RNA sequence: GGGGGGAACCUGGGGAACUGAAACAUCUCAGUACCCAGAGGAGAGGAAAGAGAAAUCGACUCCCUGAGUAGCGGCGAGCGA
RNA sequence: CUGUUGGGAAGCAGCGCCAGAGAGGGUGAAAGCCCCGUAGGCGAAAGGUGGGGGGAUAGGUGAGGGUACCCGAGUACCCCGUGGUUCGUGGAGCCAUGGGGGAAUCUGGGCGGACCACCGCCUAAGGCUAAGUACUCCGGGUGACCGAUAGCGCACCAGUACCGUGAGGGAAAGGUGAAAAGAACCCCGGGAGGGGAGUGAAAUAGAGCCUGAAACCGUGGGCUUACAAGCAGUCACGGCCCCGCAGGGGUUGUGGCGUGCCUAUUGAAGCAUGAGCCGGCGACUCACGGUCGUGGGCGAGCUUAAGCCGUUGAGGCGGAGGCGUAGGGAAACCGAGUCCGAACAGGGCGCAAGCGGGCCGCGGCCCGCAAAGUCCGCGGCCGUGGACCCGAAACCGGGC
RNA sequence: GUGGAGCCUGGGAGUGAGGGCGCGAGCGAUAACGUCCGCGUCCGAGCGCGGGAACAACCGAGACCGCCAGCUAAGGCCCCC
RNA sequence: GGAUGACCCCAGGCGGUAGGGGAGCGUUCCCGAUGCCGAUGAAGGCCGACCCGCGAGGGCGGCUGGAGGUAAGGGAAGUGC
RNA sequence: GGGCCUGACUGCGAGGCCUGCAAGCCGAGCAGGGGCGAAAGCCGGGCCUAGUGAACCGGUGGUCCCGUGUGGAAGGGCCAU
């Protein structure tokens, strides 16, 4: 394997599409941007802009709390796991040793949840929901509840 | 898992565990890496404020009988700047240490898969002299018919096998797909086997 | 990196300006011209390439008509004449025959008013 | 520059779960006597936005 | 001792409009362009009457992130810790 | 080094050699070994630097008890007018302060987003402080940078010529050859120029100089043309010239056919736009986000950023962080559910995982294959920027 | 009824000045190469080809290329032809 | 049919502006390159009635030119008037 | 025309009309609590199709959902209007 069998994949690297290059191309002349107006022109956004009309958008009403200045209120946060993804687990289970695996996100205290087996396991959790805690309670695992 | 020709002085010898299959593909994704990163993206141009003229308007917009033109920075003119002329930029991405280290992997592996790949113990009497390592690759099939990756933590062997034009010198950690894709034969140190393996675990 | 035109347009001039050769002035020396004229060369090749078949065809026709009114009888009578015999000999080869063979053609016209 | 999310969508519209684009039914924020309580009964939900227009929503949102 | 000069870079004292909002005045462009004064090889900042919720941190600058988050906003365009 | 072809060898061939140096450039062409170098190494009396080494000096250092002396004033603080912050008057604090009022010295004061009470934080109204940071006139190094319409405006005696009263504007213009060997002398000529001679490998390399395209102008040759009607061509046949020896090439007498190109348009040969002709320059880009698609990597996971180390076209480390793994709700919250509701009706928005094949006494659970997802590459499109290129009338600032 | 039919999901569009003709109406004057709708068509994009003297849209006919072969459409068959 | 792009047979489609898509050509530059072509002549220029390709083009030959050029396969754009 | 009455209900809403969007329109049925009826049953305004106004910004009532270190409070949210 020398340097001139080096080769990408079938598609893997693909032409680009070049415009305003001849007529044979394609793609000449005008450049894919048909005859004349505002966007035929160099230069507006359709995600929102609809002619002057009132925007779909700007004719839906405001829900609920929008926060105001000095803005948002730390509170704790819970993030729930659930019984199915504590399988592969031995042992002991504590919001550390959840993170450091990639199930509980940093900064979120540990909540417990329902869907999949209870494993009989010592579980270190900030909250429990229900039919968590008496799954768990029923494989004979031990609900330590911190805070 | 690969039978590999070490070379001692006492008896040749032969085991690897190296990738089976060789993807082309993946290898090819990182020489690009490679040779794209170390670009150095000093081309530039001039736009049409970077252009050294005024922006007088050079006659009247209209009853000159003239075509109609501002400064002559425009791009339309032989005095103007470029359009979408080179800016300096910079070609390096981030290639996915797995894609890089199954690369290496994937590299060595195809090399060692055609008994181009040979591993030395030491390197026989090599002080730094060029002929001295020639001499000991003479001895170990290495007569500069094919080109070589001669990679070795060892500064004294590099120093000796560095200007010989048929051998391209490296340190072990320093070792990479490209230097292999290009040469022919790739020649290691044990103590140079070892990092690389460590590089892949 | 920069490519600048260099050499690529000079040559697809040169292509044109070749093909121009004979023409008028202008058509000859004048690239831009030159295209002009080879656009239109080229429609009236097409549509004279398809005209060619239908111009020989009205001239035998001419030709035999002329043939077939010594022996006393029209090419419409004639060649109705032929389709009843269930001679097939095309126009082409008919017009040949009336003017190289003539008493061949004089034995077709004679089948011509037979299966009349 | 990366793109900044509409905050007048992020204030009156929720993306679900799989992907639709939700809101307040329009019609109820005054003149509302003389409405028969079906009327504001049902304008108190949430609704679904035709998909045209769902998509583009979704771009106002890129970071949602 | 000062005075004057120096491509940019810096601090300070002043400070637009086109334009964007498919009009426009709040908003935007922007404390930008520019004018002025001063500094220097850098300048500014700098040892908490700080941060803000952790029984926490511990000067200032600068980079990545936080984060287009919190919020700000004819709750428009947009602005944005 | 030698031969060899050549004007010239570094080419080709023979036999050698150096290499910590086979980076590059010169030499008559294509040189490791001829030249300048290159790897590796050595070097300053003088001046500058000296953030590294050392030396010195300034300066610096406790505990209890008691006293209540001091702890930065037109300040703090409050009100009025503003500015800064994400904060546009907002529930508007905090920081700064033009106006008015105007304290206290630790049982003092400011702050933790109006206020109050707790609980905490910090000590205003004096000042200095390296480094990490920005820039690039200046030196050097390197380019999937340009190569004389490019690249700075300037490769050249250019901020010049020239233009403007001035601020200010602002060009064009590079190349004989290896070596000037730059063409003695003679001949036409007032000169310019030219013919010989001479130099040269080459002189349509002769200085108005490498290559020497096209428009354009001539000369000579072939075919053709003065009863002919035209977007100039095409088809056919014919004659004459040419190359050759069933064929080609050139031309065109006659016959058929035939409304330029572009643009803009319901519609253009159009008496609608643009174009004298030629050459060169000229317009869908890039960055960061986004969304599909796609080639790969890994997959309940995937990925690092800045940095650090290494390299001197070698890569590695760095898990901070981000995206995914759960949703529903304005929110408290609850959670495979959740919101509305009195509901244990009804409804909105959610929730079900692959395909195997086998061992074993029905899946126990392996094992593979595939995939959620994500990371990079690629491409299409979108956002933000001048965002495909060229063009206003104008607005504003500072100058003349 | 297997067709460049159809339905579903997504990427990319252009288009949003039409026009003539037949027919149905409104307007107009049982005017206009008029105007405004409906059904259809063709030009648009078939100013490619035959007819119609000429001639986008009337008749005929949907041109991948070549042929000095044949049948035809509309239209024609006195000479131009 | 074969066994997956290898060709053969048979049938059908193949007017086309905006526009969508797909496959290619050529320009500059990088890897390939301490290589290969090169004074027994590079690039570039002028010819050609020759070869290959549907085509863009690519060869081959002659003249000029006198020092460069740059493959198979890939990569990147100041890429075709 | 009269008797009693407040269904000119509050939770919802299978399924549809119409429709680019946003809206507009019809609605049987389950539950709460009622009206009239002996009952079957009917009643979620008016014989029907017009009598209307999206968001933003505010006012009032309720709710007691957030409440910037904590308890409150300021202010907002939700339901109604």
């Amino acid at each position: 394997m020398k340097l001139s069998d080096l080769r990408p994949n079938p598609g893997a690297n693909k032409r680009r599409k070049r415009v305003g290059r001849g007529p044979g191309s394609g793609h000449g002349k005008t450049a894919t941007r048909g005859h004349k107006g505002q966007k035929s022109r160099s230069g507006k956004d359709p995600r929102r802009f609809e002619g002057g009309r009132s925007t779909t958008l700007m004719r839906l009403p405001k829900r609920g709390m929008q926060g105001q200045v000095p803005g948002e209120i730390k509170r704790p946060r819970y993030q729930g796991v659930n019984l199915k993804d504590l399988a592969r687990f031995e042992g002991e289970v504590t919001p550390e040793l959840l993170v450091r695996a990639g199930l509980l996100k940093k900064g979120y205290r540990l909540k417990i949840l329902g869907e999949g087996e209870a494993k009989p396991l010592k579980v270190v959790a900030h909250a429990f929901s229900k039919s968590a805690l008496e799954k768990l309670k029923a494989a004979g695992g031990e609900p330590v509840l911190l805070e | 898992v690969y039978q590999i020709p070490v070379l001692s002085p006492s008896g040749r010898r032969e085991a690897a565990d190296l990738p089976a299959e060789i993807n082309p593909h993946l290898l090819w994704e990182v020489v690009r890496w490679q040779l794209a990163k170390r670009r150095r993206g000093t081309a530039s141009t001039k736009t049409r404020g970077e252009v050294a003229y005024s922006g007088r308007k050079i006659w009247p917009q209209k009853h000159t009988g003239r075509a109609r033109h501002g400064d002559i920075g425009a791009p339309i003119f032989v005095g103007g700047g470029v359009v979408f002329g080179p800016k300096p930029r910079d070609y390096s991405y981030t290639l996915p240490k797995k894609v890089r280290k199954k690369g290496l992997a994937m590299a060595v592996a195809d090399r060692a898969r055609e008994g181009k790949l040979l591993l030395v113990e030491a390197f026989a009497g090599v002080n730094g002299k060029t002929k001295e390592f020639l001499a000991w690759a003479k001895e170990a099939g290495l007569d500069g018919s094919e080109s070589v990756l001669l990679v070795t933590g060892n500064e004294l062997v590099r120093r000796a096998a560095r200007n010989l034009p048929w051998v391209v010198t490296l340190a072990p950690e320093g070792l990479n797909v490209y230097d292999i894709v290009r040469t022919e034969r790739l020649v290691m140190d044990l103590d140079a086997w070892e990092v690389f393996q460590n590089r892949i675990g | 990196p920069r490519a600048k035109t260099g050499v690529v347009r000079r040559r697809k001039h040169k292509k044109i300006l070749k093909l121009a050769k004979g023409y008028w002035g202008l058509r000859s020396k004048s690239f831009r011209k030159a295209r002009e004229t080879l656009f239109a060369a080229g429609n009236y090749a097409y549509a004279h390439r398809k005209r060619r078949k239908r111009d020989f065809r009205r001239l035998w026709i001419v030709r035999i008509n002329a043939a077939c009114r010594q022996h006393g009888l029209n090419y419409s009578t004639f060649i109705h004449g032929l389709k009843k015999a269930g001679i097939e000999v095309d126009r082409k080869n008919l017009a040949d025959l009336a003017v190289r063979e003539p008493q061949v053609f004089a034995e077709l016209v004679e089948r011509a008013k037979a299966a009349q | 520059p990366k793109m900044k999310t509409h905050k007048g969508a992020k204030k009156r519209v929720k993306i679900t779960a799989s992907g639709k684009v939700v809101a307040m039914k329009t019609g109820k924020r005054h003149l509302n006597w003389q409405k028969s309580g079906k009327e504001i009964r049902q304008k108190g939900r949430k609704f679904v936005l035709a998909k045209p227009e769902a998509e583009r929503i979704k771009l106002l949102l890129p970071y949602e």
